[PDB]
């Protein structure tokens, strides 16, 4: 896996381009937000059980089915198993914020999962809204700790949901 | 959506898009307030839209599933209804009926007759919706959405 | 548990027509839970547990 | 693809001798069991649609399946699984007409698994999915006929796997 | 990089960034600015740093494949040492010794041996390119970029 | 087979087998036991119509590659004739001239131009076996015997 | 009928009928007193096998277009199952599903679409219909009659 | 396509009545006369061959259409005209199994005249070459299975005139 | 094919709910950005051959590519790598119109490098060719859409690599 | 195909002549009126199967055009007449909607006369149900609309005349 | 015109208008005001482009076919010249390049180069046109123009 600005050193000999104007310009605007990445993802790891309890509350509570019998999140260990996997999303998703990269998403976490729920049964449906339900409980987090830009904060969830998700149109 | 349909046609071609596509495109950049506006009407009225629309509709066709007693077929006509007026709602906001036809029209037929679900039961109840969701937006408003239904009770047909 | 009636292809309705087919000692400082105060989603949770 | 009577004139044939008796047994047996194979077909063709209806309802309806974001959201790919299982009933009929599941292996099965995964199909549905449209098969036709054609339902569903 | 030596040390761990973690990050992403126009100065003179380091390079090892007569083989040498500066400029806009290893530190030897190209003659040419590069930095900026010519020096030596 | 040839016939068409087409399997099915009886027929005889048949052929046709002088050659002609003759057994066997133009008709010509055994001889080896064969047999079980001979016949010539 | 199908089963592949069409064609005019008996029987009970049948539907089925107080109405879908009885027999008496698939089954669905009848209402008719018509007759003459019904609602459906 | 079955079906049919008794006894004596159709379908396909070539022998050979300048002249049209009478034998048995002409005029009569004429083919020595055909195919198979054939070569015959 | 719209649409429709102020926001977005992305698609297509020739001169001509025994020796290779800068420039210009990266996914990238490596077209030279069309379009129409262009030509380059 | 602007536009180029001031009022017309042809169309297009089912409820339906010997007897001749009135109507929305009959003549009313009159299809007939669906779709529509798409009903029952 | 594009998309899938076609139709013919108002200024000043064109093609390209001292040739050319305003003028009222496309688009080579006129002098000249042209539209209205005497400038060369 890469951060982004190994990505960004290595694309530049790789393209011919070099150090010119447009790497430097996106390099320093990088630069500028990292000390907001550091901060959004040690806000993240401090409330993370927190977070994932209430994302999977409010799935229950929309998803009402999953918790019946015959639904996935069926007994405790299914739900032991939804919180564990809304822990390693939430995981994976802070070290994307930290590294500015989504190389971490795709090596360690988007590899293979596809095949491995749908060898397990495990919806994809919930597992967007999920995801995007501790996006929404992050960006409230983010908020009340004064945060003012936090956009970046958005890419890594959308992005996860967006390579998990079955297409539609 | 509008613009898939503009480069899909441009690249048809083997072309940029011609000053007609470009025109299509830059009307529907200019609507597109307008669209989400119409949008966010439709989901903040989609109960009562189900609602009113299943009334009109068991009024006038009382031989159906969804009035056959059975708790779980209602429940199952009434989430149809919502889950078509948000493909209308997509379809809105895409400028196009492709979400609409994508989700929610192509194979509607061999779905709702392997459900054993008359299909003319299903366009009254679409026009039901029509009526009760055209009633909530102004007529330019409206001008999409009823295009968008008759897309749907075209379809069933 | 409700029984799941009138499912597609079971022959519950014939043709197209849907009209006819109807027709120990506590432990200390134990407090008990109100159940009007309690609510009703709690309280289904605790009897289904 | 090949059928019974094929199979035993191959099995001959590769030896280059007549068929030998338990051979001709074997052949007695399967012109025997031709009527009932005949009813069967003529069961399942009469009402497939009604299997195929009662198939989705047992194993596929009310699961997160159909709920938005499965496989069998939207109403293009409800009318493909019902497709694919329509595929798999008129084949099993095929095949117990012929006595073998040669066909099964030549048309239906013989890249079905990596067509699955590509599409992103779960497999084990459609396995759950072909045992339901056994057991409904079974219901309509009888235990014995029922057996019969739960023979190639099964080679369908080790084919899937 | 740093960040991904610690993203991957929690990831070990199956936890998340700890604290400590995040205030080396905190501390890296800071020192982001001036590592980058520490960068940029040796892009800039990477021509003159080249040309006076290939020619003390020529001077002191005569006996090399690139001082042998042969355009090509001259001419693909002063390739490798723009190459080189080049890469470790880039390296020094990461902070960390990993894209320059990455690209043209892991199997160098092997590659150079496959080539047929002494390897101390590499030594000394990245020897003479440190030295004119040190000519035309600070200490503070040389304390950032000399690590890594040091680096792919022992990289190179058998 | 038929039953092979009315299940492919069905699939062309993507549908369950026609009425006609179980009346078809039906009545093949009903008639397995003569089958049986007629291929073991063949089976028993094989030998002396063989035999017979090759003295008729090397009688009528005393120019051929099989009575050259050459045991090869002439074990080989018999060893044929016994092929063809187990063949017809098949097709008798399955109900339909599949087995015999899978396993011995389809490419018959090429492989015997290659052999450069002349088309005229074998027909009329072909002739002889095929009387042999209808010696020993009852007219109504010979039919399908003298069709599959004369099958074998059309496609030599 | 059976016959012009094995014609025409010859003839896609350019050759005189085979043993198996001619022993199709001989088991089909093997039959023919017993298709006569069973087209007369038909004939002689369509207008009881009608009632009944139409009977038996009104109770299954009472919510459909020929039980709504319009003689009319009625009288055409009581002349629709006659009809279809007719098409049975043409049917029996030819051996083949052919003439019901030319004059009642290709462009059924089309045709009673157009009328606004339902399809599965139909199948419930031609259900009761096949109830009526086995129960006068034989065992063993029921098969062909029953597979044609068959026929007919597999086409509706 | 149309057999002698299906012409009293339809006759029935357009009037929407079931078939009358003297429809019944023309079936009746169908199917009586199936078994010698089928009889003589057996022997025409025996001798196909034969038939076509002692057609050719009696008819056409020796005359000046098979000398330079003839229709019947090169090979190619020689083996043309001989593909043409196989086909009018083929089909001339289609016709008296299915006890209708209905085949003859759908797959040969229609526009055969024209597509002679267009091509010089000679339709007074066709005619005669099919005469000669139905009098070795009366040869043959016998007086009523040869008279049986021969209403049909009289259709073709009148159908290229 | 998916523009921003779209995707936007899908992300929603996989969890069954409305767009969400977030969604509503990026689409608003879109819509804001749409007048630049037209003016941008309007320039392009009015410089397109100008932008492949002046990318070739800066990027491929007077190396040894255009050398004989180079890819891009004979006429028919030259026209053929002229051919492939045209479909990337237009493709990034329908991705930049579409503002979302999966037209290049399902029309340019996927199998690109097999295709690549079968013909012995260098990948190198492709990606040093992308990233001067990339400059030149960024001095052709501007800092802000010239970035936004260069978003979809680097998608094209990192596939490439 | 042809609509009402390229019929003026040929007219004014067969004369190599600009759009004169009549042609250019015609044309105005015709912008004038295309927001009611897309109302109209829209509202054709939503009653398809509704309009088709009256016209032959209230112009074919007991008649002795469906009794056995009818020509909308069996159902394939039903469903054929069902199709032709849904092109019928498909075609009269199309050439509405251009404002030229160019399309119906080119489309439908090519040799639709003597294709009626080899297959026995009654021409009266026809232009009965045109009118019968001419009264439907302005019953349907209104008036003004009604008189619009009853134009070139009018013309398809003239074409057939 | 557009219109005949959107209807014979419409007719390729044998269906009725979808609403984007619908909604392609309606934009199109809001904007006829415009289009008429295009081809007004064209048709009215197509002299003075004509005559400004040709003076700074003649200044471009001084040895030319029209700049040879033929009057007859300098005739055509200009003629050539009003002839391409003209269809430009057409494509800008049918709302595509559907008429200048078929009439002075296909075989344009062809016909240029049977009459021996350098495809580049008259890519050129519709070069000065396009210049003069566009300088009499205002800002909203040259961008169909301009389009079209890009086509025109791509299919000469
Ligand atoms: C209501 C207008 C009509 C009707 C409804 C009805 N629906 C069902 C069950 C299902 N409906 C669907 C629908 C969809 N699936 C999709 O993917 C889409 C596209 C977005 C749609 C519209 C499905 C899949 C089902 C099956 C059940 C499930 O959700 O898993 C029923 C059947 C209820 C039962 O179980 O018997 C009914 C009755 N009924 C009426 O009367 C109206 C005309
Ligand atoms: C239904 C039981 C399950 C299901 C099925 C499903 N299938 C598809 C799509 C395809 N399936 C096939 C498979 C076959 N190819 C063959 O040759 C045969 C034998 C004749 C079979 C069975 C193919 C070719 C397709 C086409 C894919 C396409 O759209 O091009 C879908 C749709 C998938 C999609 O992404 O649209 C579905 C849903 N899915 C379930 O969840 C059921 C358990
Ligand atoms: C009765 C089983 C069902 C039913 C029938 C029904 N039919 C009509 C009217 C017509 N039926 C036909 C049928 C045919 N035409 C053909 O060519 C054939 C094949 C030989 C058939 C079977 C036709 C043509 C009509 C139209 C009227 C006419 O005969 O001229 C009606 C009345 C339609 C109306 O709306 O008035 C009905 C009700 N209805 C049921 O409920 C039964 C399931
Ligand atoms: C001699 C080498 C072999 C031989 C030949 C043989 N031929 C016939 C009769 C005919 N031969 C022809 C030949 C041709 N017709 C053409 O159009 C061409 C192409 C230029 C050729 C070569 C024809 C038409 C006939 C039929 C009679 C006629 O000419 O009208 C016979 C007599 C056949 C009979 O039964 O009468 C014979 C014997 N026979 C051999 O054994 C030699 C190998
Ligand atoms: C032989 C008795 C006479 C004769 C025949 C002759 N015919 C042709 C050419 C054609 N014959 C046909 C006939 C059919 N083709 C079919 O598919 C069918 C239905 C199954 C029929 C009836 C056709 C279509 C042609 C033209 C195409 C072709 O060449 O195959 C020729 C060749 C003429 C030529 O100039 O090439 C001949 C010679 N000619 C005689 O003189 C005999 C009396
Ligand atoms: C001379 C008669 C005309 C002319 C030519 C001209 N050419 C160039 C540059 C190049 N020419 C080529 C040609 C070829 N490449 C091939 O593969 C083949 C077939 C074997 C040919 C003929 C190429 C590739 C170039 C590019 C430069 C390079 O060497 O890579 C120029 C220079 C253009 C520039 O500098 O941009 C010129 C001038 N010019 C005239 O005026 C004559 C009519
Ligand atoms: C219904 C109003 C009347 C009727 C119709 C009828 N038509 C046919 C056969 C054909 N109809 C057409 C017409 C078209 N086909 C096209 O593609 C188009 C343009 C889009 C048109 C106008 C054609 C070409 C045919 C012949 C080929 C075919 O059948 O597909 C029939 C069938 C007649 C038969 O004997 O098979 C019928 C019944 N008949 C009536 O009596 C009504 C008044």
């Amino acid at each position: 896996m890469q951060d982004k600005l190994t990505s960004v050193a290595k694309n530049c000999d790789l393209t011919g381009s070099s150090l010119n104007r447009e790497v430097v310009e996106t390099l320093k605007e990088f630069l500028a937000d990292g000390e907001k990445r550091v901060q959004v993802a040690g806000v993240i790891g401090s409330n993370a059980a927190e977070i994932v309890k209430t994302a999977v509350s409010l799935l229950f509570q929309e998803y009402p089915e999953l918790v019946s019998p015959g639904g996935n999140a069926y007994t405790t260990r299914r739900y032991n198993m939804y919180v564990r996997d809304m822990n390693y999303f939430l995981r994976y998703c802070s070290y994307a914020i930290v590294a500015g990269d989504a190389s971490v998403l795709d090596e360690r976490l988007l590899a293979g999962l596809r095949d491995t729920f749908n060898s397990l049964g495990i919806p994809l449906g919930p597992t967007a809204r999920s995801i995007q339900l501790m996006k929404n409980i992050v960006k409230e987090k983010l908020v009340t700790a004064g945060m003012t830009n936090i956009t970046f904060v958005d890419e890594p969830f959308d992005y996860v949901v967006r390579e998990i998700s079955e297409t539609e149109i | 959506s509008i613009v898939t349909e503009l480069i899909l046609n441009a690249d048809s071609e083997s072309r940029y898009p011609a000053p007609k596509e470009i025109q299509v495109y830059q009307n529907f950049v200019k609507t597109g307030e307008q669209r989400i506006r119409i949008a966010k009407i439709l989901a903040e009225n989609e109960q009562r839209i189900v609602q009113n629309g299943s009334a009109r509709f068991w009024e006038r066709v009382p031989n159906t599933p969804s009035n056959s007693g059975n708790e779980r077929k209602t429940a199952s006509c009434q989430r149809d209804q919502g889950w078509y007026i948000r493909l209308i709602a997509y379809s809105v906001l895409a400028g196009s009926e492709k979400p609409l036809e994508e989700i929610g029209t192509i194979g509607i037929k061999e779905m709702y007759n392997n459900l054993e679900i008359p299909l003319r039961n299903i366009v009254e109840c679409m026009r039901c919706l029509k009526e009760e969701a055209l009633s909530l937006m102004s007529e330019e408003d409206a001008l999409e959405v009823s295009a968008y239904f008759d897309y749907v009770m075209r379809s069933l047909s | 548990p409700k029984e799941k009636i009138g499912l597609p292809g079971s022959g519950y309705y014939v043709g197209e027509d849907f009209l006819t087919a109807a027709r120990d000692p506590l432990p200390g400082g134990f407090r008990f839970i109100n159940v009007s105060r309690y609510g009703a989603v709690r309280m289904k949770r605790s009897m289904r547990d | 693809m090949q059928d019974a009577i094929t199979a035993l004139i191959n099995s001959s044939d590769v030896q280059g001798r007549y068929l030998d008796p338990s051979s001709l047994d074997k052949l007695q047996n399967y012109f025997q069991s031709g009527d009932m194979r005949a009813k069967t077909a003529i069961a399942v063709s009469a009402n497939a649609k009604n299997i195929v209806t009662k198939t989705v309802a047992k194993s596929l309806l009310y699961t997160d399946i159909t709920a938005p974001g499965g496989n069998m959201y939207t109403c293009r790919r409800y009318a493909a699984c019902v497709r694919d299982l329509d595929y798999f009933l008129r084949y099993a009929t095929y095949a117990m007409l012929a006595g073998d599941t040669s066909i099964l292996d030549e048309r239906i099965l013989n890249g079905l698994r990596e067509t699955y995964n590509s599409l992103g199909v779960p497999i084990g549905a459609t396995i759950r999915s072909v045992q339901a449209m056994k057991e409904v098969v079974t219901s309509l036709v009888g235990a014995d006929a029922g057996r019969e054609m739960g023979v190639y339902f099964d080679h369908i569903a080790a084919g899937l796997s | 990089s740093i960040i991904t030596k610690a993203i991957a040390s929690a990831d070990r761990e199956a936890r998340y960034l700890s604290p400590g973690e995040l205030r080396t990050i905190r501390d890296f992403y800071n020192g982001g600015e001036n590592r980058l126009r520490i960068a940029t100065t040796l892009i800039e003179n990477r021509k003159e740093i080249v040309e006076r380091g290939s020619l003390k390079f020529w001077e002191c090892c005569p006996d090399t494949p690139s001082n042998s007569g042969n355009r090509t083989y001259r001419a693909s040498c002063l390739r490798d040492q723009d190459w080189y500066i080049r890469l470790i400029a880039y390296t020094v806009i990461v902070g960390d010794v990993e894209p320059l290893k990455d690209i043209g530190i892991v199997g160098v030897k092997e590659m150079y041996e496959s080539l047929e190209i002494p390897l101390r003659n590499w030594v000394e040419c990245i020897r003479c390119l440190k030295e004119v590069t040190l000519d035309l930095l600070s200490r503070e900026d040389a304390a950032e970029v000399t690590p890594y010519f040091d680096c792919l020096i022992q990289g190179m030596i058998p």
